[PDB]
DNA sequence: GCTTGACAAAAGTGTTAAATTGTGCTATACT
């Protein structure tokens, strides 16, 4: 075992001296922001108090060194300076963690990367996106397999930049500023415009949790009255969707490639059999069973 | 029943409730009355109980009294706490954002032993929050509730766990005190490697006494021979270095180490609950320590009886931590008490140390006393504490259940994942104490539960249940409340057993409950106590589900949870087929107006109702009108009485939000059809008659509170004004002089409510922006526009405005000159997508709403209002919905049982003078005593008008419906009836979100989620998996680059869409750039390398 | 673990494979599941009827008709291509993998079968009562079994012996050896 | 004084209270680029370029140097007179005239919607 | 660029940390309690990390994009976009 | 494994896994299970060395180097968690689990990530090397036929 | 077409007073 580490340093040009720091890097201020909320009160990242303990103790150390000091005093400082950097990097990894008011432990540099709330799982392998929406779903029994009911309000916002250009292309609005206000206040002229932009422009429908890739499927949007979403009754199996009040998310593919992939790969009617057993999924169920039986 | 104004609701119960439902809010009140110890509580303990009642305040005051330092030269004694009259009224507090509190004063005695003087000074501790009549508190203007906690009572508990290594039995013991280090058998304060014998030498007992007291114990003698410790002071050293490693000991420290850790009262606190538990089971001293070891020895030997010098014989058996005998509830009064103790112990530190550095004889109770930590404890408890919660009021029921809720979470108990699943399992001792049926569906299952109906809390924190003791096969009228411990001692007869004349056991054998519990029989000779009535185990919400016995616990738990999720309607019609609790629970909720003195009505107005008592006294009641509730539901009340009416003490003067004529109405009665209909109601979806819209039967009101403040800015002062830097004179059309929306106006998303402006700093306008300023001559204004506007997707009418100004005195935090609150309300019609449900756990969204013209409709021409699918009914194991669907039709059209000859056989054991009821009469079927299947059928055939004399429903509960579209009858008979369905707080208007572009997070550039921020959806790990499974790279990349994190890319794509150009190529996700930076800050050198191109820079 | 697995090429050309039972002894009877084992596969070597008939050539999709045909000739086993034996340098090959359950045809070259496999295994896990998720995780994690059971170390007859509270099994080799 | 004594708060606190989120991620970025504005601002920049085309070579030349459209650096009446070789007053005059020309409804009608 | 071949890590030497750094932060000071502006030589110091406002030095002697990438001889702040405040790192020299 | 050999272990593991899912009435084609099993046997233990004893090295990576013109091992069975952590991509192992552990060993070994795996490309915003992201597909060039341009 | 002188507001500079900010210090004895 001890040879593994010793060997690692040989092949690499890394000097093992790197494991001791003569200098500590300080993160950019916008990543450790301090800002005032609405009302004027302030809030700031924990890193600043952690950086504050380190720079405090390091400076106090310089002070004691210059005067000259009994080792007991100077050694006590170095031990403190050692702990302060440890907390900055990984807080609580050794001994009790540095805490603020209410006895809650401060957030170290390591606490940014690790966990479901860290950068990877939170801001990296997933994230919130533009051109998306959600609502509760209602049955689509009159819909074609490739279609979905889309609340007109929802659709207007999703496509807002598109309809803004269409109604400026037409004389409806003279400039983009007027086009924006024309959509915001929902002048009745936009609706006939919205139906054009939405035409043959697909959208992705997701319901969490997403178990198999069938949990996301494209559909052709159809403007619907009401604030709910009309879902085709045959896709409930794939989505595991109950109408007990579940909700679903809508995403708008933008680039040509994205729309191509929507229509071709993820289109609702192209995915029928489950890609595990090969058995049919969209196959009728419940009422349709007893209805045919 | 036995309520003066109670409406007439006929019951099928075959029993007679021997005991009225106790006051449901007592648990919250008595606890607080004990804490403050008012005279209403004093009389309680004095009549039957202790002769020295101690209020919670005094109890914690006795602990501090007196204060003395190491020298004992000066002492400070506390006594006689006092409360003044409340500062302001609850209605005033909720208006002004203050807390409802009575100031507290104390007697502070300061005695100097050397000078022998006395300085007596009246001390002001602080404003002490007071509990309302409803059992709530007003904390900073919002109404809150303090939930009672479940904790393991301090005591000695043993457990036997088999070790796989030896595959043999092992016994471990634990003693958990009120405070101080805990010991386990030695294992003390997380220090293992201990010879339980060595500590008996730490006290100084000689080895001779070990062979004397141990006696028959084999390992008792064998371990002392194994231990190499020689001497009493040398064992205290072997115990010293492991407990205090790194500190060289001393004969003075080593000996007081053991005494100060436990025997000393300061660091080891004897618990009244702990002191009582073990004192019978066997503050601390030796007698308790040696008793535990002797108890453990006999438990591993297998003897069931243990006795030692000068002690009472008790059984040696393992204990159950989940048995309610060893598990107690911490009531609000106690949860408050503990937080006061914490405040005094922190002040005691400042009192003691202040004496030393303060000039002697120049110090007074006021100088030594500093109440900063004392009030901080109270203020810090009512806010931010897990047990102090925003009261949940959707409806009177939701609130009444919040109080009475008991939980195992929060400080002082197992928290979240730590708790094992064994605790969640319902114990046999939960009967009549904690309702098994009502709990959360999610990760909290079994950790949260509601107190049962007749359950009652003990002054020691153990729940008691009412029982009727039986002697010699005769059940007396004696009712005795028994704790879980004493219940297992006796045998519990079943609530429903055949009753004999003046009373006696008629049945040959009687149902019984054992200490197992175990269910067995006898001849009725050996029974001691019997149940007070059915539904002892049930809670208030659970007892409100008609036909509870028929529905599976799964769907029932869903049924209770969804009653508390209902919303008050405008009409608020009561249930047609109910249970007993409907009326009793509405009055105990506090949302109904009750009259406290017999008298007559002087006046009745929408504003207030006044009554002239027989006493000549005059009471009056101001009616809550359209008061926005905590969650937005409407609190409006309406008077149910007329001018000349007589009334009686405890009657109902006016209805609350969800109540009608005194009983809870959580929904409406609707005509139901169980046929599947054209695929529109499918997979739990529902369809409605458009009548429910036109007639506002499911309509409900919702109210929002918007708030904006004008503060002092370092660059100036914020000013609320009608002047906005750039706006049309039209956008201000609805604003008044001050700049606030005019009352009664309509507001649309993005509309201005309160115009506000804040100073600006050096502007440096763009050259293109300055040229237009000169051309059109609009002078660039000195102040930016920060103005309150209505949130996205929200609209309504302006109800009222509340303005707090600095000019006007009022009060505001430092820096805040003016604060205005605008209240908007809206009438929400029942809409497709809204969530409805019945009491049985059946839930579903509205899938479609059809014109009354084309609907399944009876031969009358009467369209059914709702159509429920047939498929989800049978599999979910809730058949109550069908029953109440039949009975719902019974009560609607009336009925007459045949008087021809005698009474039919189905009525043999059955209803008393229920043989006839008019049309629309209301029914009540108590949960386990309710109507029975036989009696249903007999009623199914019954009185048959509509107007003309034809029957509209057969004895199977079916009818022939005509399709309203084609106009032809449906081939088969369809079940129709009336079912009670509730509107639920999940609404489409609130749940529908859409985003194109919007705000972005500061550190990370991603869009910030939630509707408040106008944010976007989260495309997560699992979703990216599905995207990858499909093999779409461009769709995936697009979502994670130009749709969220790409600062230059998201602005280009927008530019591209507006110009109809091609969407550009994505950039580098800002989050990743942040990653390299956070890795560099760790002293990790992360270099992005080209193929042959070495290092790359991100800039 | 599987997310980097994707079809990189049409055919790796190896002759290796695995033997599917496909039926036993009847009548004297398709194997209980040939739908999840034999079907959707691709023949590694020609399926030879008794004597020389060769009822199905190597590289056949093995649909429902091919199984009935094969059964007629009385073949009680078949050697098939599998990703276990696939020799592809990177990823796997379409031929070894076999038909795409979603498409009904030979897998496309872009397909990422690792993720599709992971999801296909996990998604039903919600229906696994827990002989359950604990046993499955035990297998994929390769941990020593909960209650370990012995396997024969070599061929030969067995001598069983009972010491109460225990068992003794001795295998007398056919060598006969130790 | 009581405003000075206020102490800041942690962006890393969890106020979700079974919201899982932390305060810090609820903070908007007010200096973030707004796509619709920057696009419209680019469209405004084009519309001005056109309106100036109607003006004389020196009329527009003075307007551009006066507000610093090309350089982003405005210039004083005297400095513009130094390039065109006149007195600052003469430039003051040419200013007033081209502005009443811009105020002419033909050129102004199109830029009205850009007020803000 | 969006296309890079390799991404590599390694122990950061004190020299690397110093090369990254645009200056040493010598004080545990966030911002002034009155003006609420960044304190010099402390955390947030504009002299080291970067300007608060685009093309604006601390004192303001050079407020214009006319000269980018010049440092103000008084406050010592560089004139450039405030985006650099998010890209730049300091360092601390331990005793 | 040590008794019947690597190719037999896979047959076993697939049978066992397929039995649990068969008890609950779940139909999963064996190939899916096989894709996962394949990843457990992909490495072998190095008994003698360029290589160190006890280390788990990729099978293919072990064959070409060991030859070295003119070092023995045994097949290794390892669980999915342990197998995935051995992946050649350090930032893919980091985001998976035991981040601090992974980063400390990657910085000492001075590891270089070629960004071949698809998770790596997701983090940095590249096109995953699968589906439409593969070279042959994304490099497709499209032009109308000369015969079609004539028809205009 | 454009310039000249008178002129006042606006913008910089230099000079001073007021304020804000940093640091030293406090001797019964107290570990
Ligand atoms: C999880 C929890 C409280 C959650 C906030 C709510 C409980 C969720 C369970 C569920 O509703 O299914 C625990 O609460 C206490 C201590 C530890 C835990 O705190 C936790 O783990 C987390 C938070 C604990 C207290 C938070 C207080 C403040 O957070 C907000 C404002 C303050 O009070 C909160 C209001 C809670 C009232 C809830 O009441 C319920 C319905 C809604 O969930 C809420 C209206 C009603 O059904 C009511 O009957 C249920 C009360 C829960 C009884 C639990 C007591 C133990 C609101 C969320
Ligand atoms: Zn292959
Ligand atoms: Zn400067």
């Amino acid at each position: 075992k001890r040879l593994k580490v010793v060997a690692a340093f040989q092949q690499s040009g890394n000097s093992p001296m790197g494991m001791v720091l003569d200098a500590v890097p300080v993160i950019p201020p916008e990543l450790r922001p301090m800002v005032q909320l609405d009302g004027g009160r302030f809030a700031t990242s924990d890193l600043n108090d952690l950086y504050r303990r380190v720079i405090n103790r390091n400076n106090r150390l310089k002070r004691l060194i210059d005067l000259g000091a009994p080792e007991i005093i100077v050694n006590n400082e170095k031990r403190m300076l050692q702990e302060s950097v440890d907390a900055l990097f990984d807080n609580g990894r050794r001994g009790r963690p540095v805490t603020g008011p209410g006895n809650r432990p401060l957030k170290s540099l390591s606490d940014l990367l690790k966990g479901k709330q860290g950068r990877f799982r939170q801001n990296l392998l997933g994230k919130r996106v533009d051109y998306s929406g959600r609502s509760v779903i209602v049955v689509g029994p009159q819909l074609k397999l490739h279609q979905c009911g889309l609340p007109k309000l929802m659709a207007l916002e999703l496509f807002k930049p598109f309809v803004m250009k269409r109604l400026v292309d037409l004389n409806h609005a003279q400039n983009i500023k007027s086009a924006k206000r024309m959509v915001e206040r929902q002048r009745p002229q936009v609706w006939d415009v919205l139906e054009e932009v939405i035409a043959e422009h697909p959208v992705l429908l997701n319901r969490a949790p997403t178990l198999h890739r069938l949990g996301i499927q494209a559909f052709e949007p159809q403007l619907v009255e009401g604030k709910a979403i009309q879902l085709h009754p045959l896709v409930c199996e794939a989505f595991n969707a109950d109408f007990d009040g579940d909700q679903m998310a809508v995403h708008l593919p933008l680039s040509a490639e994205a729309q191509a992939e929507a229509r071709i790969l993820m289109l609702s009617s192209n995915n029928i059999l489950s890609p595990a057993s090969g058995k049919p999924l969209a196959m009728p169920r419940l009422d349709m069973v007893t209805g045919l039986y | 029943n036995s309520v003066p104004g109670a409406p007439n609701r006929v019951s099928f119960a075959k029993l007679r409730e021997p005991l009225e439902v106790p006051g449901l809010l007592d648990v919250q009140t008595d606890s607080f009355e004990w804490l403050v110890g008012s005279d209403r509580w004093r009389q309680a303990a004095i009549d039957r109980g202790e002769e020295n009642p101690v209020g919670g305040l005094e109890e914690v005051l006795a602990e501090l009294s007196p204060i003395e330092d190491f020298s004992g030269s000066m002492s400070l004694s506390f006594s006689d706490p006092r409360f003044d009259e409340v500062k302001a009224s609850v209605d005033e507090c909720k208006d002004k954002d203050m807390t409802y509190a009575a100031p507290l004063f104390v007697t502070a005695e300061f005695i100097n032993n050397n000078t022998g003087e006395i300085k007596s000074q009246t001390v002001f501790m602080g404003d002490f929050p007071m509990m309302t009549e409803k059992g709530t508190f007003i904390i900073n203007g919002t109404e809150r509730v303090v939930v009672s906690q479940l904790v393991r009572s301090p005591g000695v508990y043993f457990d036997e766990t088999i070790d796989k290594s030896t595959e043999k039995t092992l016994h471990s013991v634990k003693v958990i005190p009120g405070r101080g280090a805990w010991l386990e058998f030695v294992r003390i304060d997380r220090k293992r490697r201990q010879p339980v014998t060595v500590l008996l030498k730490a006290l100084g007992w000689t080895n001779e006494q070990i062979v004397e007291r141990f006696g028959f114990s084999e390992i008792m003698m064998g371990t002392l021979e194994k231990d190499t410790t020689s001497g009493t002071d040398e064992a205290l050293l072997d115990i010293y270095r492991k407990l205090r490693p790194g500190e060289p000991p001393t004969k003075e420290s080593a000996q007081t180490l053991l005494e100060n850790l436990f025997f000393k009262e300061k660091r080891y606190d004897l618990a009244r609950v702990g002191r009582y538990k073990v004192n019978k089971k066997l503050t601390l001293t030796e007698e308790d320590v040696v008793a535990t070891i002797e108890y453990l020895v006999r438990l591993h030997e297998g003897q069931t009886s243990m006795t030692v010098p000068g002690g009472v014989e008790v059984p040696v058996e393992v204990d159950d931590i989940d048995h309610f005998g060893n598990r107690r509830l911490r009531t609000v009064g106690e949860l408050i008490q503990n937080q006061i103790r914490v405040g005094l112990s922190r002040m005691e530190r400042v009192v003691r140390e202040r004496m030393t550095t303060q000039d002697v004889e120049a110090i007074t109770p006021q100088t030594l006393i500093n109440i900063r930590p004392v009030v901080a404890a109270i203020k810090e408890f009512f806010g931010t504490s897990q047990l102090s919660q925003f009261m949940d009021q959707n409806n009177p029921l939701s609130g009444l259940t919040h109080k009475r809720r008991l939980s195992a979470l929060g400080p002082g108990g197992l928290s979240r994942e730590r708790a094992g699943l064994e605790v969640r399992d319902v114990h046999p001792s939960h009967y009549g104490r904690m309702c098994p049926i009502e709990t959360p569906e999610g990760p909290n299952i079994g950790l949260i539960g509601s107190l049962s109906v007749y359950a009652r809390v003990n002054p020691f924190g153990f729940i008691e249940t009412p029982y009727r003791k039986v002697e010699n096969g005769v059940v007396t009228d004696q009712i005795d409340y028994l704790t879980a411990d004493e219940e297992d001692r006796h045998v519990v007869a079943q609530a429903n057993s055949p009753t004999d004349e003046n009373g006696r056991f008629t049945e040959d054998r009687v149902m019984v409950r054992k200490k197992g519990g175990e269910v067995e029989f006898v001849s009725a000779d050996q029974v001691d106590y019997m149940d007070v009535s059915p539904r002892q185990m049930v809670s208030v919400a659970t007892a409100m589900i008609p036909f509870l016995e028929h529905d599976d616990a799964n769907r029932a738990l869903m049924g209770a949870n969804m009653q508390r999720q209902a919303v008050p309607l405008v009409r608020s019609e009561a249930p047609l087929v109910g249970t007993g609790m409907e009326l009793r629970a509405a009055i105990d909720a506090g949302d109904v107006v009750v009259a406290d003195k017999t008298g007559v009505i002087e006046e009745v107005s929408a504003d207030y109702i006044t009554v002239m008592a027989d006493d000549g006294t005059r009471q009056s009641y101001r009616l809550r009108k359209f008061a926005r509730s905590n969650h937005g539901t409407c609190a409006n009340q309406r008077p149910i009485v007329d001018a000349g009416q007589r009334v009686e003490a405890g009657q109902v003067i006016a209805d609350g939000p969800c109540t009608q004529n005194g009983e809870m109405a959580l929904g409406k009665n609707l005509l139901v059809a169980i046929m599947p209909w054209e695929g529109h109601n499918y997979e739990d979806a529902i369809i409605l008659s458009n009548r429910l819209v036109e007639e506002d039967v499911l309509t409900s009101i919702h109210i929002e509170e918007h708030e904006i403040d004008a503060r002092d800015t370092k660059l100036g002062a914020e000013e609320i004004t009608r002047d906005i830097p750039n706006v049309s004179d039209e956008v201000l059309a609805d604003l008044d002089e001050r700049g606030i929306v005019r009352i009664g106006a309509e507001v649309r998303d993005g509309d201005i409510l309160v115009g506000k402006v804040t100073p600006k700093g050096e502007t440096e306008l763009t050259p293109e922006e300055r040229l237009l300023r000169a051309i059109f001559g609009e002078k660039a204004r000195e102040v930016r526009d920060t103005s309150l506007k209505v949130p996205h997707g929200e609209s309504g009418k302006v109800i009222g405005i509340r303005v707090f100004s600095r000019e006007d005195d009022d009060e505001l935090p430092a820096g805040v000159n003016e604060l205005v609150r605008v209240y908007v309300a809206q009438k929400r019609k029942i809409s497709d997508g809204d969530k409805l449900a019945g009491r049985h756990g059946n839930k579903g969204v509205i899938g479609k709403i059809l014109p009354v013209e084309d609907m399944p409709f009876l031969p009358d021409g009467t369209p059914v209002d709702i159509i429920l699918n047939t498929h989800g009914v049978p599999r979910r194991m809730n058949i109550g919905q069908i029953l109440e669907t039949h009975l719902g039709w019974v009560a609607k059209a009336g009925w007459n049982i045949d008087v021809a000859a005698g009474v039919p056989d189905w009525a043999s054991k059955l209803p008393e003078e229920l043989y006839s009821a008019p049309a629309d009469s209301t029914v009540a079927t108590p949960v386990f005593d309710g109507a029975q299947e036989g009696e249903l059928a007999g009623l199914l055939g019954s009185t048959l008008p509509n107007r003309d004399g034809e029957v509209m429903v057969d004895a199977d509960g079916k009818s022939t419906l005509f399709d309203g579209r084609s106009g032809e009858p449906f081939p088969y008979p369809v079940t129709v009836g009336y079912m009670y369905i509730l509107k639920l707080h999940h609404l489409v208007d609130d749940k529908i979100h859409a985003r194109s572009t919007g705000p972005y997070s500061m550190i990370t550039q991603q869009p910030l989620g939630g509707k408040a921020q106008f944010g976007g959806q989260r495309f997560g790990e699992m979703e990216c998996w599905a995207m990858q499974a499909y093999g779409a790279a461009y769709t995936l990349q697009e979502l994670l680059t130009i749709k969220s994190d790409d600062t230059v890319g998201r602005v280009k794509v927008y530019e591209a869409i507006v110009k109809g150009e091609n969407i550009p190529e994505p950039g580098i996700p800002e989050s990743f750039k942040v990653l390299l930076k956070e890795l560099q800050s760790l002293c990790l050198n992360v270099e992005v390398l080209s193929s042959d191109g070495a290092a790359i820079e991100m800039r | 673990v599987s997310q980097d697995v994707i079809v990189r090429e049409h055919d790796c050309e190896t002759e290796r494979g695995i033997n599917v039972t496909l039926a036993e002894r009847g009548p004297d009877i398709r194997d209980a599941h040939v739908e999840t084992s034999a079907f959707a596969r691709t023949l590694a070597t020609d399926a030879v009827d008794a004597n020389g008939n060769v009822i199905i050539e190597r590289g056949h999709d093995l649909g429902d008709p091919a199984i009935d045909a094969l059964l007629a000739a009385g073949i009680t086993t078949v050697k098939v291509r599998s990703v276990l034996t696939c020799t592809s340098a990177t990823g796997v090959c379409a031929m070894c993998y076999g038909r795409s359950m979603a498409t009904g045809k030979l897998v496309d070259i872009g397909e990422a079968v690792g993720i599709v496999a992971a999801q296909s295994i996990g998604e039903p896990g919600t229906q696994l009562t827990m002989g359950g998720l604990p046993r499955v995780q035990e297998l994929f994690e390769a941990r020593v079994p909960r209650n370990k059971a012995p396997i024969a170390d070599v061929a030969g007859r067995v001598r069983l012996e009972e010491s109460d509270k225990f068992f003794k099994i001795t295998i007398v080799p056919d060598d006969g050896g130790e | 004084i009581q405003q000075y004594a206020r102490e800041p708060i942690s962006l890393d606190q969890t106020i979700g209270d079974e919201g899982d989120s932390q305060l810090g991620d609820f903070i908007e970025d007010s200096e973030a680029v707004v796509a619709v504005d920057a696009v419209s601002f680019t469209l405004l920049q084009d519309q001005l370029q056109s309106v100036l085309e109607t003006l004389s070579e020196r009329e527009a030349g003075v307007v551009r140097l006066r507000f610093g459209l090309t350089d982003g650096q405005p210039r004083t009446l005297d400095e513009i007179g130094q390039v065109y070789g006149v007195t600052r007053e003469r430039i003051r005059q040419i200013e007033s005239k081209t502005m009443s020309k811009l105020r002419h409804p033909s050129r102004s009608q199109v830029l009205r919607d850009y007020l803000d | 660029v969006n296309f890079f071949d390799e991404l590599r890590i390694g122990l950061a030497t004190a020299d690397d940390i110093r090369n990254w750094s645009y200056g040493e932060v010598k004080k545990p000071e966030t911002i002034n309690y009155r003006t609420l502006k960044p304190e010099k030589d402390g955390l947030f110091c504009e002299k080291i990390f970067g300007p608060t406002r685009d093309w604006e030095c601390y004192c303001g002697k050079y407020k214009r994009v006319r000269f980018k990438g010049i440092i103000c001889e008084r406050c010592g702040v560089e004139v450039t976009r405030a985006k650099v405040r998010r890209e730049r790192m300091g360092h601390i020299e331990l005793a | 494994l040590r008794v019947q050999g690597p190719r037999e272990v896979q047959i076993h593991l697939v049978k066992e896994v397929q039995e649990v899912y068969r008890a609950q009435g779940v139909s999963i084609h064996d190939k899916h299970i096989e894709v996962i099993v394949r990843q457990m046997l992909r490495r072998v233990t190095i008994i003698d060395s360029e290589f160190l004893p006890g280390s788990l090295t990729e099978r293919a990576e072990f064959e070409a180097e060991n030859r070295r013109v003119v070092a023995a091992g045994r097949p290794v069975l390892m669980g999915i968690t342990k197998a995935s952590l051995a992946t050649d991509s350090w930032l893919s192992a980091a985001s998976f689990q035991e981040t601090t552990r992974v980063l400390t060993d990657a910085a000492i070994n001075c590891r270089s990530d070629k960004l071949n795996g698809l998770k790596e490309n997701v983090i940095i915003g590249k096109l995953i090397p699968a589906g439409t992201g593969i070279s042959r597909y994304r490099n497709i060039q499209v032009q109308p036929t000369e015969e079609a341009r004539a028809a205009a």
